[PDB]
């Protein structure tokens, strides 16, 4: 449980020794660039790859370094290898080319992804004799986009058209972003194929297609290096009626992710200077994602007093998240900020102070901060705090698996069933691709409760944890069961039980088995 | 029509009762106010006629509005106390003015002197001067009189009276048995 | 003539109305609302009010606005909608008592009848009682002054007949009901201090500025009954209560014997259960 | 044909003047009016209520007088309240907080400005005193039978719809009458002078009079309570004298639904009265 404060001088001291050693090891490197994140110690292992003059070693450090561990710094770095070089010469231009491009990533990806599906007639069938056109509509369309998630398989939506735009409500535009997230990593068939729908009028009587189209498009194109951001600010000058602001914010921000860039901020914020609460909930959403590093000075005060000074609710959300994605490295920087911020007034506030501080002390490196999160969460007497207060519990303790129950277990069963929601969240992301069974033999108390709240937050949890496991390890059989029943037993449940319920379904049979999750 | 606000302020002091003048001119004018009201109201009935006295203690004697039948009523119990009170006369209803309902209707306040002025000139600059600065019509009726009519109240008027297009106009009635109706009524301020 | 009033936080709450409407003008003045209660009864209750356009001058005092028709016209209609309750009185949310207040108040003292007078903040930061009921009755003077205007104080209680109670436990949902016990009576224990310790405080440094620098007669006949109250208890010796210490602390020995005995019959079942809960699941475990 | 999430803002002004709107609920059918100010589509708030005289029709479009509400209302307009009106509001004691024929029939007629036109109606009659939860009234279009009901997003709040789940007007007359969720709102100047004058409403005027009643009082009436006290302790005791003889027989399940515990516990509460007084009485007689 380290402080940072020798971590990274004895990492810095401790990398001198394998350069002089006969051969470089990579898990040193590795180890230690994906916690120091400090440019000196780059400088030397990019320009020592001419050097040695070896091809094959570098590709796998290119690979994970500029795969993961860093947004900014893979931004700097990007051009700080650009600038080596030419502004063996006709290898290190199709090396510093290649090394960067990350393509090829979704190329094998899409491609044995694209050769492993594996569909049943069951599961699709069991949606279509179970889907309502009241709730569930929604939960049907992205249980498919989860199983049908990277293949591209539009086949499945291509049986009928009476089944998707037979009511003109926000179920067309989860049925657009259902689709963005079937297909994902196209550059032509992408904007191709969402113009081929209608390309007769341009003209659409229903703008859930283009906001589902710029949304769909952010979901395409995000952390991509062919960003198509240039064409989205001119076909988003547009003036339209809360579709271009809002899917074409979510779309842009998401795609423009790690940017920082000072054009999506003033454009942002004369987007949320209209005092509307859904673009600036989603102009919220957008920043917090563009703005993720920045740390601007005078936009936390902005947004913080733009806060107070309006009543709806959904900017106070949208600021919220806003606010709380941005903290990110400030461990040191936001002990004022969140500790004077907790005490504040505004209950979705206090929320946001929480879930700011959450990514902020990423790691268990604060055991300080839990003092304030379970004392909110016990000691005071609003629910959203209660039930908002524990995934930042989740968010530093999410390294030992084994930990979490020993704690949470109380909040399984609590007093109000706001604490048994959250903290059924709380199991839900904190034994999230494990194999522990410290959660697994508590979750029949939670599937069976007079009240939904615990019973659909139980049924996601389970659904968080029986991904990727066999039966012959663990008698899964319990859970499978009573979890396969809900759909047949939804005529006798509430209308919310069977959307927590299909949608809990829709994740073990997420991509066919074959993508998961990992934190 | 035309949208603008009457105020009317009528003395309560004894010395409207003399009898070297009208017989009692307290009727005379109130019939004076109820000539210009019922003008007022046949020129446009949207417009809005308070009353107030101008003695040491102001009260309030009827709000802003355009219905008279109880105006006519509270013209009586004029409850003849005090002298003269000048400055909280002034403030009583120049700074009431924004408490009218209709924000279109102009501002315009008269005022029946039967005193002579106690306040001396530097009172009457400044405020005029305020008078002047927040732009409001002032018509300055003086029934009666013991001294010299104009003596400093015409550097009051002229440094008082701002935009002399189509501006305020003085009233000064001379001594006479005749009746000041007709006088007062020749201006353009009635009708 | 009136002991004690009766007033119900909605008045108070429609003042939070008066600071809620205000719209971000800038002039936050003394706005002046008409009180309304039952004058029928020896006691006096107030139910609901309402508000009258008031507004003053910057630089002189005497000038004040109120309105007759908007008064007999919202008496009129809520005397229509509900006969019980009539015009009382007024009230203004001005932290400070100016001079203007006689002139404003006897209007209501010539159209209406004795009229009652209540002191706020503006700021709920008092930790004191915020109403203060002030009856308007002129007081014969000993030193010979005339007779104006007296302001006396007249104690005042904050309570909820029915439903008031109801909404404000309901919307609150931090507060806490009497609950006799260590908790609510430790609170009052600790904080008492402060609460007697900011306004005594508070009042004995204006006390002792205006004693020496102070002018403008402020009635120094009752400063004598001031200090005579305070030197009413002149540090007793305590020699003849020591048997009353006695009394008391034999109550305290009583206490005593309660806790113990009573405490060592709660023992009985833990001291048992511990023993034959845990050899018995442990003998017959496996 | 489009539909929103709405959700009806309910401060402490109109649920104020619903109490003693309800306190004056008598059982003749009354009248209310609300007022707020639209602000976007899917919110909507209320600031604005009164009264309205009764009268012998009861709740009925013929009862409410025109020239009265639009005089009020610009008697409102000329004053600082530039809200206008957002629905109507009324009492159904007995019979249920259900809609009659007539109701329906004035509220037909009663939304064809306001498109939201929220209907809210208080019954604290036959409604205990322990919670005051009230619910808020719609007005579904008759064209919609043939599409769903309510295409409403955000379904996360109809658990928090779900409390008033009374088994016969809910299902027994949703057919083309459903409802809305209400949530509060609460600033810092309702919080703090409000909870200041709640505690204040439960202390003192000087905070330092009713002490020393009870402090002195621990020695004349409080003597009393503690013989008492000590009665029900040997009235208990006297039984607690027969337990040694059950429990050191049987030892297995238990008959009697008394804790005998809890109730002593609370004996000493009532006696450490005395003890946490008495520190009282040493600062009074201290300084
Ligand atoms: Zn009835």
């Amino acid at each position: 449980m380290q402080n940072k404060q020798f971590r990274n001088k004895v990492l810095r001291v401790l990398v001198k020794i394998y350069m002089n050693l006969e051969k470089p090891d990579f898990i040193n490197v590795c180890q230690c660039l994906i916690f120091l994140d400090d440019p000196q110690a780059v400088s030397d292992i990019l320009e020592k790859l001419v050097k040695e003059d070896n091809l094959l070693m570098a590709y796998q450090i290119c690979f994970d370094l500029y795969e993961s561990a860093s947004q900014q710094f893979l931004s700097s770095v990007i051009q700080n290898l650009r600038t080596v070089g030419t502004p063996e010469p006709k290898d290190q231009t199709l090396k510093m080319i290649k090394i960067l491009s990350g393509e090829m990533a979704i190329e094998l990806h899409l491609q044995f992804l694209i050769r492993n599906n594996n569909t049943d007639l069951m599961i699709l069938k069991n949606t279509k004799d179970a889907v309502r056109n009241s709730v569930c509509h929604t939960a049907t369309v992205i249980a498919n986009s989860f199983m049908h998630c990277g293949t591209t398989s539009d086949q499945f939506l291509r049986d009928n058209l009476e089944w998707l735009a037979r009511a003109t409500n926000w179920a067309k535009f989860t049925a657009t972003a259902s689709l963005g997230v079937i297909h994902k990593g196209h550059e032509k068939e992408a904007l191709q194929l969402m113009a081929t729908y209608l390309p007769k009028d341009t003209s659409p009587g229903s703008a859930y297609q283009e906001g589902g189209g710029l949304y769909a498009l952010g979901l395409i194109h995000a952390n991509h290096g062919g960003d198509i951001i240039d064409y989205l600010l001119n076909q988003l000058k547009n003036a339209s009626n809360d579709i271009v602001r809002h899917g074409g914010s979510l779309g842009l921000g998401l795609a423009a992710m790690g940017t920082a860039r000072q054009d999506v901020y003033d454009l942002l914020k004369t987007n949320l200077y209209q005092d509307d609460a859904v673009t600036g909930e989603a102009a919220g959403l957008a920043l917090g994602l563009v703005m993720l590093g920045s740390k601007n000075a005078q936009a936390i005060e902005d947004m913080v007093g733009y806060a107070q000074e309006t009543q709806h609710e959904k900017i106070l959300r949208g600021l919220a998240v806003g606010i709380a994605l941005v903290m990110y490295g400030r461990m040191e920087e936001a002990d004022a900020l969140i500790e004077s911020l907790c005490r504040d007034k505004d209950p979705i506030l206090r929320r946001s102070g929480m879930y700011t501080v959450a990514m902020a002390y990423c790691g268990s490196g604060n055991n300080k901060a839990i003092r304030r999160l379970l004392h909110v969460a016990v000691s005071d007497v609003n629910d959203d705090v209660r039930r908002a207060a524990v995934e930042s519990l989740g968010f530093i303790l999410f390294r030992t698996p084994e930990q979490c129950p020993s704690v949470v277990s109380l909040l399984s069963e609590s007093y109000n069933p706001h604490v048994r929601y959250g903290a059924a969240m709380a199991l839900g992301i904190c034994c999230a691709g494990t194999g522990n069974k410290e959660a697994i033999n508590l979750l029949e108390p939670m599937t069976n409760d007079p009240v939904n709240y615990v019973r659909q937050g139980a049924l996601i949890a389970s659904a968080l944890i029986m991904i990727q496991q066999t039966e012959i390890t663990c008698p899964k059989v319990n859970q499978f069961r009573q979890l396969y029943s809900k759909v047949i037993n939804d005529k006798h449940d509430d209308v919310m039980a069977k959307f927590g319920a299909i949608l809990a379904q829709g994740i073990l049979d997420a991509g066919g088995h074959n993508v998961t999750i990992s934190l | 029509m035309v949208l603008e606000s009457t105020m009317v302020c009528v003395d309560n002091s004894e010395y409207m009762r003399n009898g070297d003048f009208l017989p009692t001119r307290l009727q005379a004018q109130q019939d004076a106010v109820n000539i210009v009201c019922h003008s007022k109201t046949r020129s446009n009935p949207e417009n809005n006629v308070g009353l107030i006295t101008l003695a040491n203690d102001c009260e309030v004697l009827t709000t802003l509005t355009p219905d008279t039948g109880r105006i006519l009523s509270k013209l009586h119990t004029v409850q003849p106390k005090g002298k003269i009170t000048f400055c909280t006369g002034i403030r009583v209803a120049h700074l009431a003015l924004k408490h009218r309902q209709g924000k279109n209707h102009k501002m315009r306040i008269i005022a029946f002197v039967g005193s002579p002025v106690e306040d001396n000139e530097k009172d009457l600059v400044k405020l005029a001067k305020r008078l002047k600065k927040e732009k409001v019509n002032v018509d300055i009726i003086n029934f009666g009189e013991e001294e010299v009519n104009t003596e400093k109240l015409t550097a009051f008027v002229n440094t008082l009276n701002g935009k002399d297009g189509t501006g305020s106009h003085l009233v000064t009635v001379p001594p006479g048995p005749s009746l000041a109706d007709a006088l007062i009524s020749s201006p353009i301020l009635a009708g | 003539a009136v002991q004690k009033v009766v007033v119900h936080p909605l008045v108070l709450l429609s003042v939070v109305d008066h600071f809620n409407r205000i719209g971000k003008v800038g002039n936050q003045k003394r706005v002046v609302g008409v009180l309304l209660g039952s004058w029928q009864k020896k006691v006096l209750d107030v139910s609901n009010s309402f508000a009258v356009p008031f507004d003053e001058d910057d630089k002189d005092d005497s000038v004040w606005f109120l309105d007759h028709d908007y008064l007999e016209n919202m008496y009129g209609m809520f005397k229509k909608v509900n006969a019980r309750e009539r015009i009382v009185g007024w009230y203004h949310t001005g932290p400070k008592l100016h001079k203007n207040d006689i002139a404003i108040n006897e209007l209501m003292k010539r159209y209406c009848p004795n009229s009652v007078l209540v002191i706020i903040d503006v700021k709920p930061k008092d930790l004191g009682l915020p109403t203060e009921a002030y009856i308007s009755v002129e007081e014969v003077h000993d030193d010979g002054t005339p007779t104006s205007k007296t302001f006396e104080h007249v104690t005042s209680e904050i309570g909820a007949e029915e439903a008031e109670e109801v909404g404000v436990e309901h919307l609150l949902r931090d507060i806490k009901d009497t609950t006799v016990g260590t908790l609510s009576q430790r609170i009052t224990n600790q904080v008492h201090g402060l609460k007697g310790l900011n306004s005594k405080l508070l009042d004995i440094r204006s006390y002792l500025e205006k004693v020496a620098t102070g002018k403008l007669p402020i009635n120094h006949q009752i400063i004598y009954q001031l200090q005579d109250v305070f030197n009413l208890l002149p540090d007793v010796s305590l020699q003849e209560f020591v048997k009353a210490f006695y009394l008391k602390t034999n109550d305290q020995m009583v206490v005593v014997y309660l806790a113990s005995l009573i405490r060592s019959v709660v023992a009985l079942h833990n001291l048992i259960n511990n023993k034959i809960a845990n050899r018995d699941a442990e003998k017959k475990e496996g | 044909a489009v539909d929103t999430a709405e959700q009806v803002y309910i401060s402490s002004l109109a649920l104020l003047k619903m109490l003693k709107h309800g306190r004056a609920g008598v059982p003749m059918e009354v009248m209310g009016l609300m007022l707020g100010e639209f602000v976007d589509d899917y919110t909507v708030r209320v600031i604005d209520v009164f009264a309205m005289p009764q009268s012998g029709t009861g709740v009925s479009v013929e009862a409410v007088d025109p020239v009265f509400q639009a005089k009020m209302l610009d008697m409102l307009k000329q004053t600082g309240r530039p809200e206008m009106v957002v629905g109507w509001y009324h009492s159904h004691p007995g019979f249920g907080c259900w809609l009659s024929g007539v109701d329906i029939n004035t509220q037909q007629s009663f939304e064809a400005l306001s498109e939201r036109a929220v209907a809210v109606v208080v019954d604290p009659i036959q409604s205990v005193k322990g919670k005051v939860v009230i619910d808020a009234f719609r007005l579904i279009n008759a064209n919609m039978m043939v599409l769903g009901h309510e295409p409403r997003q955000t379904t996360s709040n109809l658990g928090h719809l779900n409390k008033p789940s009374i088994q016969a007007l809910i299902h027994g007359l949703n057919r083309h009458y459903y409802s809305i969720t209400i949530n509060y709102r609460k600033n810092e100047l309702e919080q703090k002078m409000l909870l200041n004058l709640h505690k204040k409403s439960w202390m003192e005027g000087l905070t330092l009079q009713d002490y020393s009643e009870h402090c002195k009082h621990n020695e004349s009436v409080v003597k009393e309570m503690l013989e008492l006290a000590k009665n029900y302790n040997k009235a208990v005791e006297e039984e607690d004298k027969m337990t040694p003889e059950q429990l050191a027989i049987k030892n297995v399940g238990k008959q009697d639904p008394k804790r005998h515990l809890e109730e002593h516990v609370d004996v000493l509460m009532t006696s450490n009265i005395v003890q946490c007084l008495a520190a009282m009485l040493d600062t009074v007689v201290f300084k």
